[PDB]
C-alpha cells in the first residue's frame, strides 16, 4: 500500500546518497563497500572494464582524501546512476555460500 | 608475504607527479587553505556540532543547578 | 684481514677519509656540548 | 649572475654530507650560544630587578 | 594599613552596595530569630566575593 | 517577553537563553505562518519543511544571541553597557550567515543585528517608550 | 642478492617494517597516534627509569623522595614533571587512537582491536599504579576506594583485597608492590604493543574512504618517517607546553599532602583518564552493580566488532553514524564533567542519564543506524 | 556543604607566561616566614640555599642559617654538641614531631609550607586571600575561641591566630610593612619554595617556545617537501576501449 510514502521513501534516499561522501567523491555506492570474504570473492568476478574501472575510481578516491580537496561540483556521482554492479555479483556468492551452510545442518 | 607486487591489480591508469626541488610545498596556501579549510570544516561541524552543544549545555545546567540547591536553604524553613 | 687490503683500494679511503673527517668533527662538536671545556667554552 | 644564496650554500656545503653534517655540527654550536644569550637576555628583561642575578648588590662587600 | 582601605573601597561599588541588603536582612533576621538554623554565613559568602574581586585588582599597586 | 525581562543582570545563561529561544521560535512561526499564507507551498509536506527552515533558524538565532549575550554579561562582568549585547547581536548574524550558506547576506546581519540589539539595551537603560 | 643491508642480516629485514611497507596514500592525521603512541611509551619509560633512579617505596620517604627528587637532583624537576604530564599525553593519544578506530572500521581487524583493548587495559593499571607511588593523599586515598571497589564481589572480594592491598589497609606492604608492578608492567606492555604491530602488519592499514588502497601504495620511509617526525614534534610541542608553562594545570590533583590516613579529601576522585568510569560507576545505587557497569564501560570495548551492522566499514560516508559517533565522544566528555564533580542531586541526575546515554550510543541506537543507512542506500 | 569563597587572580610580577619571580619579594617574604611562620608552621623540603635563589650570598645566607643552628639548632635534631656553622640543615622544625605541634595549637596540625601554595587548591591567590581574608561572624553565628571566622576556609573556620598584621615585623630595606604589604611578599616567598624550579623553568618554557615556533614551523617544511611528491602526481585511466 506504498504510494505517497514509496515516493517519500526515494526522497529520503537521494538525499542520503548526495549527503553521503561517496556521491562528493565520484564513486559508487558499490565501491564504499567493507571488503570482506563475500564481497571480496564478488570484486574477484567482475570483468575487467568493471574491476579496472573500480581501481580507477578507489585511486582517484584516495587521491582526493589524501589532498583534502573535493571533486568540482560538474563531475560529481549524481544519484540517479546507481550502478549496482557489484549486488549481481555479490547477491550469488552470497547465496551460494548461504546454501552451503544450509547444506552442512544436517 | 610481499606487500608490494602482491596488493592489487590495477589496469589503465595513468599517474603524473613531480620533484620536490621543482615544486613549492605550498602552492596558493592561502587561497587554496581557506576554502577547503573552510569548505571541509562546516560539513564536519554539522555532522560533530550536535554532540558538541549537548555538553556544553548541560554543563552550564549542571554547575548552575548544584551550585543553586547549595546557595539557598535558610530561607526556605523558618 | 688480508682479503681486504689491496693496491686499488685508496680511493675509497681517501673519500672516507673526508666523510669520516666530517664525521670526526661532528662528535668533538657533540662531545664538547656535554663536556663543557672551560678551555672549549673560551675557544 | 652568480648563485642564490642557497645555491652557494649548497655547492659548498651541501653536496657532500660528510661537509653537511660538518656543518651541522658546527651549526648547532654556534646556534646554541646566540639562542641561550639572546633567548636569556630576553627573559631576563621581562624580569627586571626581580632576579638575584639584578639584586646581588644590596649585601655584596659591603 | 595597605589592606584594610582597599576593601571598603571596594563594598562602596554600586554592586556591592546592592547586594549587601542581602547581608543586612540575613543579619537581622538571624539574630532576631536566633533560635532558626538559617545561615548568616551562605548570605555572607556572595558579599565577600564581590567584595574580594575588586580587592585584589587595585589591593596589589598599593604594596611593595 | 515578561518572562525574558527577569534576566536578572546575566545569571544563569541557560535561564536566559531558553527563553531567547523562545522569542524566537515564536517569530520563526509567525514569519512561516505568512509566508506559507502568501507563498502556497504546493504539496504540503514542503510547507512543513518550509516552517522547520524558519522556526530552527529563528529559534537557533535567538539562543545563540540570549546566550552570547549572558555569558559575556557573566565574563566581562562589566555588565550593563549596551555592548554587552552588541557581541551577541553581531553573533546573530553570523548563525543567520550559516544557515544561508552566504558570507555576504551573514556579514551585513553581523552588523545590523548587532546594532539593533544594542540599540535596545541601550534604550531599556534610557526607559525609550517606543510605543 | 649480495651486499643488500636489508635483507642481509636476518635482523634488519625486520625492521623494513618502517622503511618499505605498504602505507595508504590518503590517510587523516589522526593516524599519528600510532606512533606517538609508541614515542609516549619509550619517553615514559626513560623518564621512569631515571625518577626510580631516585625515588624509594616506603611510607616514611616516597613522598620525601619525590620532593627531593624536584629539589636537590640536577634537572630532576623537570624529568619528574614530564613524566607526570607525559601519562596525560599517553592517555590523551589513546583515545584518539581508539576514536579513529572506532569511526573507520579499523576494529574491524578482529585480532588486532583485541590486542589493542589489552594495551588500553595494561596502561590503564600502570596509571593506576604509579599515580599512588608518590603517596599522597589524593594517591591514598583513591587506591583505596578503588581496591575496594573490589570487595563488591560476594564471596572472594573481601578475603581478594586483603591480598592485593598485603594487608587490611593500604601501608609499605602495598606502596611497595606498585611500584615493583609499575615498572614491570610497561615492559610486559612493550611486548604486546609489538605483538600489536606484528597482527597489522599482515592486512595493512584502514583509511578515510574505508576502502581498500592496495591499487594507491606509498613507500613508508619517503613520505611517513616525516609526518611521524612532524607528529613527534607536535607531540612533545603539547607535552613542554604543559610541562613548562603549566606543570601543574592539567594534573587536577592539587594534593601534595603526605598521607594521613584519617584525613579525607571530600572530593576524592580519579585523574581525568579515569573520569569516565568513575562517573559511569556512580550511576548504580548499588556496589556491585557499579563494578560491573564499570568494567563493562571499558571492556565494552571487544563487542564493537560484533555490534557492526553496516556494509561500508568507513563511517566516512555515513551521516547518522557521524552523528552518534560524535554525541559518545560529547557524552564522553560530559561524563568526564560529571567525574569532579561533587556527588549530589544535579550531577546525580545528569551523570545518570549521560551514562544511559553511552551504552545505547554503543549498544543499542549506531546498530540501527547502521542498518538504516544500508536500507537508505538499498544496499 | 557550604559555599566556598574563592581567590582573586591577583595581580602577581608572575602572572605571565614570559613573567618571573621578583627576589626582593621572595627575600622580604623570607623574613615574613621565619619571624612570623617559623613558629608553628615547618618548611622541611628547604634548606637554607636561597643563595642565588634569593640573593642572599652565600656569607649572608651562611651567616643567617648559622644562628638559626645557634638558637634552634641541631639539639632539636639529635645532634647533641652542635652549632652555628654548616649550610646543609633544613628549616627548623618548629616542634620535636607532630603530635606535640597539635598541642601547642590544640588539636590542629600546622601544614608545612614547603608546597601550601602548589598543595592547597587555589594557589598563591588562596593563601593570599586567607591571610587578609578576615572578617565579622555573620548574624546568627557562634564560634568557639580558636575557631576564628574565616571567609575562605572551606568548613567556613579555621584556627588561625593573627597570621599577619600591620608593623608585625620590619625588612631591611624599609618596604612598609603593611599587614597586605607583608602577605604580598609572604605568597611570594611561598610560590617559590613549592617551585624553585619552575620560576627556572619558566625561562626555558620561553626558549622553549621561542625554539618551538622555528621547530613547528621548519617541521611543517620539511614535511611538505617530503610528502609534496604524494599531491603532485596525476592518476588518470586510459583504456582502449
Ligand atoms: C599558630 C601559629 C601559626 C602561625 C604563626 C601561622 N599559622 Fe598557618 N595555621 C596554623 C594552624 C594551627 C592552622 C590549622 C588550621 C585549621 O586546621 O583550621 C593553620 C593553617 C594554615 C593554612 C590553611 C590551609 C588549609 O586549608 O588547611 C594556611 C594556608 C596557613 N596556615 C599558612 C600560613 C602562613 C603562610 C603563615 C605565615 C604568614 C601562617 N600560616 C602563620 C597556625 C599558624
Ligand atoms: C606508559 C606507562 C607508564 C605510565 C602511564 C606511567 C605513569 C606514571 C604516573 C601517572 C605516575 C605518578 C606521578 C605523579 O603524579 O607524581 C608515575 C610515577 C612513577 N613512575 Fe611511571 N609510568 C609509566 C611507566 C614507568 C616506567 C617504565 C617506569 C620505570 C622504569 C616508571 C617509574 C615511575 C616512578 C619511579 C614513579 C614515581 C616518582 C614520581 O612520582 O614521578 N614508570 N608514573
Ligand atoms: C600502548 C598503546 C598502543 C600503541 C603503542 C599502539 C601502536 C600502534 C601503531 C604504531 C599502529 C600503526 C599506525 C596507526 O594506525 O596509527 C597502530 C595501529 C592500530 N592500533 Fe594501536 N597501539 C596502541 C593502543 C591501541 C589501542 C588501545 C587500540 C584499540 C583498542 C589499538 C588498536 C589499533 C588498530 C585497530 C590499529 C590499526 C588501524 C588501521 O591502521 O587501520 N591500539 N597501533
Amino acid at each position: 500500500a506504498v504510494s505517497a510514502s514509496s515516493r517519500w521513501l526515494e526522497g529520503i534516499r537521494k538525499w542520503y546518497y548526495n549527503a553521503a561522501g561517496f556521491n562528493k567523491l565520484g564513486l559508487m555506492r558499490d565501491d564504499t563497500i567493507h571488503e570482506n570474504d563475500d564481497v571480496k570473492e564478488a570484486i574477484r568476478r567482475l570483468p575487467e572494464n568493471l574491476y579496472d574501472d573500480r581501481v580507477f575510481r578507489i585511486k582517484r578516491a584516495l587521491d582526493l582524501s589524501m589532498r583534502q580537496q573535493i571533486l568540482p561540483k560538474e563531475q560529481w556521482t549524481k544519484y540517479e546512476e546507481d550502478k549496482s554492479y557489484l549486488e549481481p555479483y555479490l547477491k550469488e556468492v552470497i547465496r551460494e555460500r548461504k546454501e552451503r551452510e544450509e547444506w552442512a545442518k544436517k | 608475504g610481499r606487500q608490494f607486487g602482491h596488493l592489487t591489480r590495477v589496469r589503465h591508469v595513468i599517474t603524473y607527479s613531480l620533484s620536490p626541488f621543482e615544486q613549492r610545498a605550498f602552492p596558493h596556501y592561502f587561497s587554496k587553505g581557506i576554502p577547503n579549510v573552510l569548505r571541509r570544516t562546516r560539513a564536519c561541524i554539522l555532522r560533530v556540532a550536535p554532540p558538541f552543544v549537548a555538553f556544553y549545555l548541560v554543563y552550564t545546567w549542571g554547575t548552575q543547578e548544584f551550585e543553586k540547591s547549595k546557595r539557598k536553604n535558610p530561607a526556605a524553613y523558618e | 684481514l688480508t682479503r681486504f687490503l689491496g693496491p686499488r683500494y685508496r680511493q675509497l679511503a681517501r673519500n672516507w677519509v673526508p666523510t669520516a673527517s666530517l664525521w670526526g668533527a661532528v662528535g668533538a662538536v657533540g662531545l664538547v656540548w656535554a663536556t663543557d671545556w672551560r678551555l672549549i667554552l673560551d675557544w | 649572475v652568480a648563485p642564490t644564496l642557497t645555491a652557494r650554500l649548497y655547492s659548498l656545503l651541501f653536496r657532500r654530507t660528510s661537509t653537511f653534517a660538518l656543518t651541522i655540527v658546527v651549526g648547532a654550536l654556534f646556534f646554541e650560544r646566540a639562542f641561550d644569550q639572546g633567548a636569556d637576555a630576553i627573559y631576563e628583561h621581562i624580569n627586571e630587578g626581580k632576579l638575584w642575578k639584578h639584586i646581588k648588590h644590596k649585601y655584596e662587600n659591603k | 594599613d595597605p589592606l584594610t582601605t582597599v576593601r571598603e573601597q571596594c563594598e562602596q561599588l554600586e554592586k556591592c552596595v546592592k547586594a549587601r541588603e542581602r547581608l543586612e536582612l540575613c543579619d537581622e533576621r538571624v539574630s532576631s530569630r536566633s533560635q532558626t538554623e538559617e545561615d548568616c554565613t551562605e548570605e555572607l559568602l556572595d558579599f565577600l566575593h564581590a567584595r574580594d574581586h575588586c580587592v585584589a585588582h587595585k589591593l596589589f599597586n598599593s604594596l611593595k | 517577553l515578561h518572562k525574558y525581562s527577569d534576566i536578572p543582570e546575566g545569571t544563569e545563561c541557560h535561564r536566559k537563553a531558553y527563553a531567547s529561544t523562545s522569542i524566537g521560535g515564536a517569530t520563526g512561526l509567525i514569519v512561516s505562518a505568512y509566508s506559507i499564507a502568501l507563498k502556497p507551498p504546493a504539496s504540503f509536506l514542503e510547507g512543513v519543511a518550509r516552517t522547520g527552515r524558519y522556526t530552527f533558524t529563528s529559534a537557533a538565532i535567538g539562543a545563540i544571541f540570549g546566550l552570547t549575550s549572558c555569558i559575556s554579561a557573566q565574563v566581562r562582568e562589566k555588565p550593563d553597557d549596551p555592548l554587552n549585547y552588541f557581541i551577541g547581536g553581531c553573533a546573530g548574524g553570523l548563525t543567520l550567515g550559516a544557515r544561508t550558506r552566504s558570507y555576504g547576506i551573514g556579514a551585513a546581519a553581523c552588523a545590523y543585528m548587532g546594532l539593533t540589539a544594542a540599540l535596545v539595551k541601550m534604550g531599556q537603560l534610557e526607559g525609550w517608550q517606543v510605543f | 642478492m649480495t651486499n643488500i643491508r636489508k635483507s642481509h642480516p636476518l635482523m634488519k629485514i625486520v625492521n623494513n617494517a618502517f622503511i618499505d611497507l605498504p602505507a595508504p596514500s590518503n590517510i587523516s592525521s589522526w593516524w599519528n597516534f600510532g606512533s606517538l603512541l609508541g614515542i609516549c611509551l619509550i619517553l615514559q619509560i626513560l623518564t621512569g627509569l631515571f625518577l626510580a633512579m631516585h625515588y624509594t617505596s616506603d611510607t616514611t620517604t616516597a613522598f620525601s623522595s619525590v620532593t627531593h627528587i624536584c629539589r636537590d637532583v640536577n634537572y630532576g624537576w623537570i624529568i619528574r614533571y614530564m613524566h607526570a604530564n607525559g601519562a596525560s599525553m599517553f592517555f590523551i593519544c589513546l583515545y584518539m587512537h581508539v576514536g579513529r578506530g572506532l569511526y573507520y572500521g579499523s576494529y574491524t581487524f578482529l585480532e588486532t582491536w583485541n590486542i589493542g583493548v589489552i594495551l588500553l587495559l595494561t596502561v590503564m593499571a600502570t596509571a593506576f599504579m604509579g599515580y599512588v607511588l608518590p603517596w599522597g593523599q589524593m594517591s591514598f586515598w583513591g587506591a583505596t576506594v578503588i581496591t575496594n571497589l573490589l570487595s563488591a564481589i560476594p564471596y572472594i572480594g573481601t578475603n581478594l583485597v586483603e591480598w592485593i592491598w598485603g594487608g587490611f589497609s593500604v601501608d609499605k606492604a602495598t606502596l611497595t608492590r606498585f611500584f615493583a608492578f609499575h615498572f614491570i608492567l610497561p615492559f610486559i606492555i612493550m611486548a604486546i604493543a609489538m605483538v600489536h604491530l606484528l597482527f597489522l602488519h599482515e592486512t595493512g592499514s584502514n583509511n578515510p574512504t574505508g576502502i581498500s588502497s592496495d591499487v594507491d601504495k606509498i613507500p613508508f620511509h619517503p613520505y611517513y618517517t616525516i609526518k611521524d617526525i612532524l607528529g613527534a614534534l607536535l607531540l612533545i610541542l603539547a607535552l613542554m607546553l604543559l610541562v613548562l608553562f603549566a606543570p601543574d594545570l592539567l594534573g587536577d590533583p592539587d594534593n601534595y599532602t603526605p598521607a594521613n590516613p584519617l584525613n579525607t579529601p571530600p572530593h576524592i576522585k580519579p585523574e581525568w583518564y579515569f573520569l569516565f568510569a568513575y562517573a559511569i560507576l556512580r550511576s548504580i545505587p548499588n556496589k556491585l552493580g557499579g563494578v560491573l557497569a564499570l568494567a563493562f564501560s571499558i571492556l565494552i570495548l571487544a563487542l564493537i566488532p560484533l555490534l557492526h551492522t553496516s556494509k561500508q566499514r568507513s563511517m566516512m560516508f555515513r551521516p547518522l553514524s557521524q552523528c552518534l559517533f560524535w554525541a559518545l565522544v560529547a557524552d564522553l566528555l560530559t561524563l568526564t564533567w560529571i567525574g569532579g564533580q561533587p556527588v549530589e542531586h544535579p550531577y546525580i541526575t545528569i551523570g545518570q542519564l549521560a551514562s544511559v546515554l553511552y551504552f545505547l550510543l554503543i549498544l543499542v541506537l549506531m546498530p540501527t543506524a547502521g542498518t538504516i543507512e544500508n536500507k537508505l542506500l538499498k544496499w | 556543604s557550604d559555599l566556598e569563597l574563592h581567590p582573586p587572580s591577583y595581580p602577581w610580577s608572575h602572572r605571565g607566561l614570559l613573567s618571573s619571580l621578583d627576589h626582593t619579594s621572595i627575600r622580604r617574604g623570607f623574613q615574613v616566614y621565619k619571624q612570623v611562620c617559623s613558629s608553628c608552621h615547618s618548611m622541611d623540603y628547604v634548606a637554607y640555599r636561597h643563595l642565588v635563589g634569593v640573593c642572599y650570598t652565600e656569607d649572608e645566607a651562611k651567616a643567617l642559617a648559622e644562628e638559626v643552628e645557634v638558637q634552634d639548632g641541631p639539639n632539636e635534631d639529635g645532634e647533641m654538641f652542635m652549632r652555628p656553622g654548616k649550610l646543609s640543615d633544613y628549616f627548623p622544625k618548629p616542634y620535636p614531631n607532630p603530635e606535640a605541634a597539635r598541642a601547642a595549637n590544640n588539636g590542629a596540625l600546622p601544614p608545612d609550607l614547603s608546597y601550601i601554595v602548589r598543595a592547597r587548591h587555589g594557589g598563591e591567590d588562596y593563601v593570599f586571600s586567607l591571610l587578609t581574608g578576615y572578617c565579622e561572624p555573620p548574624t546568627g553565628v557562634s564560634l568557639r575561641e580558636g575557631l576564628y571566622f574565616n571567609p575562605y576556609f572551606p568548613g567556613q573556620a579555621i584556627g588561625m591566630a593573627p597570621p599577619i598584621y600591620n608593623e608585625v615585623l620590619e625588612f631591611d630595606d624599609g618596604t612598609p610593612a603593611t599587614m597586605s604589604q607583608v602577605a604580598k611578599d609572604v605568597c611570594t616567598f611561598l610560590r617559590w619554595a613549592a617551585e624553585p624550579e619552575h620560576d627556572h623553568r619558566k625561562r626555558m618554557g620561553l626558549k622553549m617556545l621561542l625554539m618551538m615556533g622555528l621547530l613547528l614551523p621548519l617541521v611543517y617544511a620539511m614535511k611538505r617537501h617530503k610528502w609534496s611528491v604524494l599531491k603532485s602526481r596525476k592518476l588518470a585511466y586510459r583504456p582502449p576501449k
